[PDB]
């Protein structure tokens, strides 16, 4: 919906209020996703000066070749 | 206008081709066959054939419209678009001793 | 039955002995894609740099780092 | 890709379509093929002497 | 970073510094890229009249129909 | 259980490292097994370019249709 | 292994050179396959609007629910 | 087990027979809208040079080479 | 590349002589272009007031909104 | 093996279920924005018109006909 | 065409009379346009003064940020 | 096939001709389908915000993960 | 030898039309049976479901483990 609030509770957005400070697009597994993976963390952030990077939380078995940092 | 012709020396033993293992252990021409790895077959022999190939594809006509393999078992593809360019036809002239 | 076995286990052979499509061109053709983009957008940038003038260390880049290494 | 079967069987036991390099291996180039055989659309012109 | 020195190592960038000089930006595939096309090249020339283009040195079969020589 | 060390003894795996080599995967009968194939090995070959072959050295009378050499 | 030909004696592919006709594959039964249909075939029909349909010689019974037309 | 893999039997055929869509219209619709960006970039060369009272062959044009001919 | 003669023969430019003949750019697909529209072409016409208008031979379904005239 | 099969489909019942995220938001926003150039592009033409006294019907527009009315 | 009629009916234009008056250019969306904004309109209304400003029915998050007004 | 008139007679299309009414592809089983759930359809709605959601009125036990609701 | 007409007139196939009825297999012994058990018959059914059961009318002596209801 928004990028302040979303209409899933499972996605949360980071909006910078500043120039000096970076940008998040947190989303929390659940609901149907693996028991395993249920409570593990994946974010995408975004540096100030306009670059973005990708990590998770899950295990190095479940991570993707574009995301293993 | 353009013609297609052979592009040599751009061929090479990329090694996607599997040598048939023989079950019957002898030179039996019939019976079951396998397919076994490249690197059987000695490296000398397959420089040899590629070797072998080349020269039946490139050298047997260098700018020639040729016939391509019904089968695809040509000897090197090459092919005339549209009208076949004519050669400038050999001048002969002629002179009798009298 | 004896026949019965023996038939599924004729099953499981025929179904296990699939051929490979051969996957190796589909996955490479798609990083080759892949690559060729990024440095497709890098087009934009240096276009300009020889159109305005400034030097390579006065180019300025915004290139990202690739696990593709580029 | 196509056909690879412009060699001739030397140093192969020929026996049918079975080009036998070795007494417990054969090859078959009609479908033995490892050659990337290349062609391009070539421009040509003729000068006379 | 910059087109005289950037942040990864499989990249150059020919950068012209002269009028009858052209330019190029190469890519070398590696680290997640397919074994088979490990330390291949892939590189987008310009002419300096202003035409770009190009090339690659993988396999026929991996070469895009927009990369073809 | 990784590609270069497994878990179990009877099965091996040759990873290539290069865009030449092979990859193989072979298992060596045992424990379960019958007595007259205690010692058979049974692999998986795989050439560069991305196809699989299969080949044993069971008798023939106990290759399957699809590995029947 | 290209369109024009394979590397197997029982597929063969017909490619369209034009916009009217259509594309085909065929399949033809043998080697290992049961010699109740050691010569039947099936094939994979295209037509040239970008439409697969599919056919075969085998018998009703042993034909399956995916080729029924 | 003779009745459990005949399902997979039936689920291979059920997979098999998955609809494909008619992709040709995605692709050539692509490729037809790639056309005009190439054919209108030129219209700003073409419209200069009526304007500016050049003929044709004094017209320069910045072409480059397609794969798609358009 | 000129408006006389081009340095591609897919391309067909049209130059007006006189104030009351139009302007075209006739482009005619091939090479890597779809089979079905392989001979098809699209020409952008400029009438002698000088407007721009595009029209196709390709089918009403590849017909974008810009072109489906 | 009813199992690796069982899998694939859960895989496709994955992979089909994807977010579309409201591709609505792109599209309108580029045919307003586009629209809002050509309605922006006569403004120089009104200026003129209103500054030398034209009437309306006196003032001619280089107006051409577009897919978008507005 | 002309400031009093147009060629298309979608796009009106108000020409000011007098000093006193605004000048003003609407356009209507419809045909190729979203059905979303079917019915839309966009204004550019000039002030007496000289000064422009545009103005939009369109939704909030559809507006672009030149006509947030 | 077009929406108005499908190639399908299981397949259906409700097409919106306003901004306020939602878009629907109900498809119903049948032929091939289970026996069980012969009769039974399965529809893609779509918001006139752009969201799509997906309905069945299959049993619990045969719906899916995405399809649940 | 189909579901609706067997090859025998000792069995007999009931195939359920709808998604509410049952399947049934029945076949009543005789020919080679005993004369105890000439005109005794052994029913498989099948609930919609997809249950399978066993029912015999044979003496309880003669009923086994796998038919016991």
């Amino acid at each position: 919906s928004t990028a302040a609030v979303t209409g899933q509770t499972g996605l949360t957005i980071t909006y910078p209020a500043s120039a000096t400070e970076s940008a998040a697009i947190q989303g929390t597994f659940g609901n149907s996703a693996a028991i395993k993976i249920k409570n593990q963390t994946l974010t995408w952030t975004r540096t100030p000066e306009g670059a973005w990077s990708c990590a998770t939380t899950v295990e190095a078995k479940f991570k993707p070749a574009g995301c293993a940092s | 206008m353009n013609m297609y012709k052979w592009v040599p020396e751009s061929i090479r033993d990329s090694g996607e081709g599997q040598p048939s293992y023989s079950n019957n252990g002898d030179y039996a021409p019939s019976g079951p066959w396998v397919a076994a790895g490249i690197h059987t077959m000695p490296q000398s022999l397959r420089d040899s054939m590629r070797n072998s190939i080349m020269v039946t594809a490139q050298a047997r006509r260098d700018v020639i419209g040729p016939e391509w393999g019904p089968d695809g078992r040509f000897t090197g593809y090459a092919s005339v678009i549209g009208t076949p360019d004519p050669k400038p036809a050999d001048i002969v002239n002629k002179f009798t001793v009298e | 039955t004896l026949i019965e076995l023996m038939i599924v286990v004729a099953i499981i052979g025929i179904l296990a002995a699939i051929a490979i499509p051969q996957y190796q061109n589909y996955i490479a053709k798609s990083q080759v894609s892949r690559v060729m983009s990024e440095t497709g957008s890098l087009k934009t940038v240096i276009e300009t740099c020889i159109l305005d003038g400034k030097t390579a260390a006065n180019c300025e880049l915004g290139w990202t780092n690739s696990n593709l290494l580029g | 890709r196509i056909d690879s079967s412009l060699a001739s069987s030397a140093g192969f036991v020929v026996a049918g379509e079975r080009w036998y390099y070795t007494k417990r291996h054969f090859i078959i180039p009609r479908y033995f093929q490892n050659w990337r055989m290349r062609r391009r659309k070539y421009v040509t012109g003729w000068v006379m002497p």
